[PDB]
């Protein structure tokens, strides 16, 4: 029944499907990850070394590591309300948080940027849609905090603390407090590691990261978990 | 810039209060008198047969 | 400084009780006198496949038979109703787009997103390929509505709060509106494209002029973020739907709202509005994986339109009230009649 | 946008002869190609066609297996191969432009064609030549055999427009619909069958000839072709 | 005319009496009605309600072939209805033993290619996300229907009662040695193809899937281990037995004294595999969330 012009309009439309078909099944090959954390949090340098190994609003880089392509997504440029927009990132892979671990004794104009960032981790780990998306803090100042714990205590900021003034304890003192901040271990975990000047184990553990939560997400979808 | 916020806030408030305004039963008697005179010719309201509506059996 | 706050707080008094005093009669009392709207039921007709992510925004044309819909793989699509056949598929550089307008004429089309800036395609073009025609960057925030005000120009929301009417032909924002607290979400354009109001989360909804570029009138009643905003079709009356779970219809001769809409069972917020061709009925989407129509007369809720596998995310009615389509982060658009 | 063809000459009628024609200026892989030939003191005619992607192609009865037309998108060249030759194949072959969609103002580019030489609905125009001075109106009449007025509710119907030296230009399409570019001058119009261009005021620049044809079936039939000149 | 079909044109069995006896095997019609109504809906839900992955192509293919599987069950009930006697001519047994050997060996490669893709999935994560597609798996499953409608060509070839009959194209000189290897080589050959290798497939894929695992430290929760036994012993309960009474009569060819337990069992059995087609769609299609919401809110709103 259809005229000659209306089957050829059908035609362009079953390759057009054809065509966002092909692209969807192109794009599902390149993981989803988003960026959060202070501007001073080092985002910047562990951006910085991702594309060497490989103006308002989100960044958007683009990196392969042993044949994996990933999409980081960078939105600490979008200053307003992210509880309206947010929900957009609900199918990321993963969430790279970067946390400063030195500014521990520093005032911003909470006072204390180390209550800001554990309240910020809190509420995008216990967000609604979040629920299973996994996180991976990264501490890109631990040469700083070394180099500062042993003139500034660090009871300055957790009074409660009474362990030693070791950098080993403090460390760990700090990793289980942001640990803690988890709600939800049940359902998602979360993958702690300490950056250093080195690059490659932390785009290494980053790997590691994304292999297990994609193996997760499989074992989820086809019936298993 | 408190004062130039204030300042811009009062001016608007004294703008907003010298529009003029209408009786809230004229204004509901006006929308239900479009809501009856365009209901005749509302698909939604009134479904039109299959005869003229558009959306059938492909 | 305390001048200025006592002066402000006794003008919104003034106001307040102007507001009052208007209130001589409630549109419950006076729509009490006329029969309630039979039971609705609307039946699915087209089932538009091919999305393979959250719509986030949809628009119909003048022809009341094409409709773009734009979804977060960065693809906008050109559906035709009739025929459900995709007529263009513009690839977004940006994948991450909230907002799309189709123009009056259907010649150019707008889009935009957390990108901050605004990317217009033309249809028309002799190369026969749809390419982006202008970029209008300037907004300081991620892009949450936009609407086509003629040919020529165009008028923009940002999250920036404050939003920008920007000249096509020339590319720079002419006329800025300013005095929102909080974030622009959605925009709606007045049958004459003289007068448009905007809502944003700071629970307050503000009708502005192109002309002026000020602020003409201030409405208010949320108690949440004000997520969608729709213009009644004789132009005197609008609707707004909040996060509050309820809709609320104001007049721009009242100043003040005339009604509202809500139910016990109702607890999750409100996306999309848009309001029929006669305006007796209202329509509203919410989060319960489901849509609702409301009578815009007597409040009592119409029918439930069912079927999305995920939250509602826009619907819209045809120029001339044939069927209405929805869209939803399912990846799928239907159209009910 | 520019079509420029390729091959031709005299050729013997046991020969064979390989046309091309390269496309640029637009996108060749969306917009599908069609051969319209033009014998001399003869109206058009539709002689192959090739879709979106090489997914449907057609042939006209008079040429169907004889000749083979070929597309290579990645290339954006269009191919015909002629391998016999009759006596009555001598003709300007014209590639078209055609894009099918909702609005779509399909065979609105002509090529210039090549010259090559050989050592179903019916439509009829009432009047072939009709001397009319500039400034007053004309009308051209034209009949079909059969109703092109389709169930959907529109009328497949084209008017070309071909100056002396000139290719044809696409007039109106769909009987009601004005293509781009084209002066407001003209208007058409027609019920069932009958159909009518009419052209407010003559200009020196309407002078040439003016083809019909239907799209309802995709075998097309061309026109004798009214010719108007001052 | 080898010895089992010259003892079973003579056979002793069912006979005549005011009250019903076989029963016991009609009962299957209820089974044959819920695999049908479910392979039906879930394929017409995946189909036309959720977009086209890998995944929901496998379920598409083996909802396919149990509802082919299904629909010729009604065939059987009359059948046995007009007392153990084919009512029609080859026409009919052709197509009975030609859609059942191609079901059964459908749904057989279909397990075992699900199961090799958890398996590098679990094991190539990166690799299956940059090669796995939707056109991959479409491919691999038209190879595996046409290997299977390749290995009907034999039991198309021998069937002529709708029953076999292996003498019937080129019979050898010795009738009887003839006929007991070429029924033993049929057996083995389809026992191998549908039971043992996809069994085998199967519990390595989990095995693997289960010490990969345990070495990355991940836990087993009990939704794992337990939809895995469910399967196998679904799996097994299903055809093991059919595939056991094979071997049992094609050993009985030359040991008669097993021919009467064949004959007692082989309705039986043959018929409890058919409940495969009610097992597996479920394991495999309300086992996953996305899948048993999209069903469940469909039902209801219908
Ligand atoms: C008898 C019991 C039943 C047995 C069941 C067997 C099936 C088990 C199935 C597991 C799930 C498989 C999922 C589908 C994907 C597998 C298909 C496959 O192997 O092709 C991968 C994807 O292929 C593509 O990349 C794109 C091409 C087009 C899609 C491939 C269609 C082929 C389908 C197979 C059909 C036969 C099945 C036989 C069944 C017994 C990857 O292939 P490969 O790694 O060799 O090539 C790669 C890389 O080499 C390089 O990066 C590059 O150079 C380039 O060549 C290419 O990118
Ligand atoms: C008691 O003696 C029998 C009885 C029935 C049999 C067979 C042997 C065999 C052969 C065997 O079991 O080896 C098959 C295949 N029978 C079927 O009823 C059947 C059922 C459904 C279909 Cl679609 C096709 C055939």
């Amino acid at each position: 029944t259809l005229s000659a012009e209306d089957k050829a309009a059908v035609e362009r439309s079953k390759m057009i499907d054809r065509n966002l078909r092909e692209d969807g099944e192109k794009a599902a090959r390149e993981v989803k990850l988003l960026l959060l954390g202070a501007g001073e949090s080092g985002k910047n340098t562990i951006v910085k070394q991702m594309k060497i190994i490989h103006t308002t609003g989100i960044v958007e880089t683009h990196f392969t590591f042993k044949d994996l392509h990933f999409k980081m997504f960078d939105v600490g440029a979008q200053r307003s309300e992210r509880k309206k927009w947010i929900h957009c990132f609900e199918g990321v892979t993963a969430i790279i948080f970067c946390v400063a671990l030195s500014d521990y004794d520093l005032v911003l104009a909470e006072m204390n940027r180390m209550h800001a960032s554990m309240k910020l981790f809190d509420s995008i780990c216990n967000n609604k849609w979040f629920t299973d998306t996994s996180i991976i803090l990264f501490l890109n100042k631990k040469d700083l905090f070394e180099e500062k714990i042993k003139k500034s205590p660090l009871t300055i900021c957790y009074p409660e603390y009474a362990g030693s003034n070791t950098y080993e304890e403090a460390a760990a003192y700090i990793q289980c407090q942001f640990e803690d901040l988890n709600k939800r271990k049940d359902t998602k975990e979360i993958y702690t590691h300490f950056t250093c000047s080195t690059d490659t184990k932390n785009v290494q553990f980053v790997f590691d990261a994304v292999t297990d939560v994609i193996i997760k997400n499989n074992l989820k979808d086809c019936g298993l978990f | 810039a408190s004062i130039a916020q204030a300042r811009k806030l009062v001016e608007q408030l004294k703008m907003e209060a010298n529009i003029d305004r209408i009786k809230v039963s004229k204004a509901a008697a006006d929308l239900m008198a479009y809501c009856e005179a365009h209901a005749k010719e509302d698909p939604l309201l009134t479904p039109v047969p299959a005869s003229e509506n558009p959306f059938r059996e492909k | 400084l305390d001048q200025l706050r006592q002066e402000a707080e006794q003008l919104k008094n003034q106001i307040r009780d102007a507001r009052k005093a208007c209130a001589d009669a409630t549109l419950s009392q006076i729509t009490n006198n006329i029969d309630p709207v039979g039971r609705i039921q609307m039946r699915t007709r087209r089932t538009l496949r091919g999305h393979l992510a959250k719509i986030y925004a949809m628009h119909w044309g003048t022809d009341s038979r094409l409709l773009v819909s734009a979804s977060q793989d960065g693809k906008l699509i050109i559906w035709d109703s009739y025929t459900t056949n995709k007529v263009h598929a513009i690839p977004l550089r940006s994948s991450w787009v909230m907002t799309c307008a189709y123009a009056p004429s259907g010649n150019y089309v707008a889009c935009g997103g957390l990108d901050n800036i605004c990317s217009i395609y033309n249809l028309k073009t002799r190369e026969g390929n749809v390419r982006v025609s202008r970029e209008l960057a300037g907004h300081t925030g991620y892009l949450s509505c936009c609407r086509f005000l003629d040919d020529n120009q165009i008028v923009t929301s940002s999250g920036d709060t404050t939003c920008a009417l920007w000249d096509i032909e020339t590319g720079q924002q002419t006329t800025t509106f300013t005095g929102h607290t909080g974030d622009v979400m959605s925009l709606s354009l007045a049958p004459d494209t003289r007068l448009f109001v905007s809502g944003a989360c700071d629970a307050s909804a503000k009708l502005w002029d192109v002309r002026e570029g000020m602020c003409r009138q201030t409405f208010t009643g949320h108690e949440s973020d004000i997520n969608a905003i729709c213009f009644f079709p004789n132009g005197n009356a609008f609707a707004t739907g909040s996060d509050d779970a309820t809709c609320r219809l104001f007049d721009l001769r009242a100043d003040q709202e005339l009604m509202t809409y809500s139910h016990d069972n109702i607890i999750c917020g409100i996306t999309s509005v848009s309001f029929s061709k006669s305006g007796r009925l209202l329509l509203a989407g919410y989060d319960d994986f489901n849509c609702n129509v409301w009578d815009a007369l007597k409040a009592d809720r119409a029918g439930v339109l069912a079927g999305h596998d995920n939250r509602v995310s826009c619907l819209g009615v045809t120029d001339d009230g044939m069927a209405v389509a929805t869209g939803s982060w399912d990846s799928f658009l239907k159209i009910w009649n | 946008v520019q079509l420029v063809e390729s091959g031709g000459g005299l050729v013997q009628p046991g020969g064979s002869r390989k046309l091309s024609c390269s496309a640029s200026g637009f996108a060749f892989s969306s917009f599908g190609m069609h051969w319209v030939r033009q014998a001399p003191e003869k109206g058009l005619e539709w002689v192959a066609y090739i879709s979106s992607g090489s997914g449907t192609i057609y042939y006209a009865d008079t040429v169907k297996g004889r000749f083979t037309i070929s597309r290579d998108d990645p290339k954006n060249t269009l191919f015909l191969q002629m391998t016999s030759l009759r006596s009555e194949d001598t003709a300007m072959y014209y590639c078209v432009r055609s894009i099918y969609y909702y609005g779509s103002s399909p065979f609105d580019f002509w090529g210039q064609g090549t010259t090559l030489t050989v050592s179903d609905i019916v439509m009829t125009q009432a009047t072939s030549s009709v001397p009319v001075t500039p400034g007053e109106s004309v009308s051209i009449s034209c009949r079909s055999s059969k109703s092109l007025l389709h169930s959907n509710g529109n009328t497949y119907l084209y008017w070309f427009l071909q100056r002396p030296g000139q290719s044809p230009q696409l007039l109106i399409y769909r009987m009601s619909n004005l293509a781009s570019g084209v002066p407001d001058r003209f208007s058409g119009s027609g019920s069932g069958t009958a159909f009518t261009l009419t052209i407010s005021r003559l200009e020196a620049e309407d002078v040439g000839v003016y083809y019909c044809m239907q799209h309802l079936e995709y075998p097309l039939t061309f026109g004798a072709g009214t010719k108007l000149e001052l | 005319l080898c010895p089992i079909l010259e003892q079973m044109s003579r056979l002793q069995s069912h006979s005549n009496t005011s009250i019903r006896y076989h029963a016991a095997v009609l009962l299957h019609g209820l089974a044959s009605l819920l695999g049908l109504v479910e392979n039906g809906v879930i394929l017409f839900v995946v189909g036309c309600r959720m977009r086209q992955t890998v995944v929901t192509t496998w379920v598409l293919h083996l909802a396919l072939s149990d509802l082919l599987a299904s629909a010729s069950l009604p065939f059987f009930t009359y059948f046995l209805a007009v007392g153990h006697s084919w009512e029609l001519g080859t026409t009919f047994c052709k197509l009975h033993s030609s859609i059942f050997f191609l079901n059964m060996f459908a749904s057989g490669f279909l397990l075992s290619a699900i199961s090799l893709d958890r398996c590098l999935q679990v094991v190539r994560p990166v690799w299956a996300q940059n090669h796995r597609t939707v056109a991959a798996a479409h491919k691999v499953c038209l190879v595996l229907w046409a290997l299977a409608v390749l290995n009907t060509v034999p039991y198309f070839v021998f069937r002529d009662m709708c029953y076999y009959n292996v003498l019937l194209l080129n019979p050898g000189p010795d009738r009887d040695a003839t006929c007991n290897s070429r029924q033993v080589a049929l057996a083995v050959s389809k026992f191998l193809l549908a039971f043992l290798v996809p069994l085998a497939i199967i519990a390595s894929s989990h095995a693997a899937v289960s010490l990969r695992l345990q070495h990355r430290g991940r836990r087993r929760p009990g939704r794992f281990v337990r939809l895995v036994a469910a399967v196998v012993a679904a799996f097994a309960l299903c055809w093991g037995p059919y595939h056991v009474f094979s071997l049992l009569e094609a050993r009985a060819h030359a040991n008669p004294g097993l021919r009467p337990l064949v004959w007692r069992g082989l309705p039986f059995v043959t018929s409890l595999a058919f409940f495969n087609s009610v097992a597996n769609p479920v394991l495999y299609v309300l086992t996953c969330p996305d899948m048993l919401r999209k069903l469940r809110r469909s039902l209801r709103t219908v």
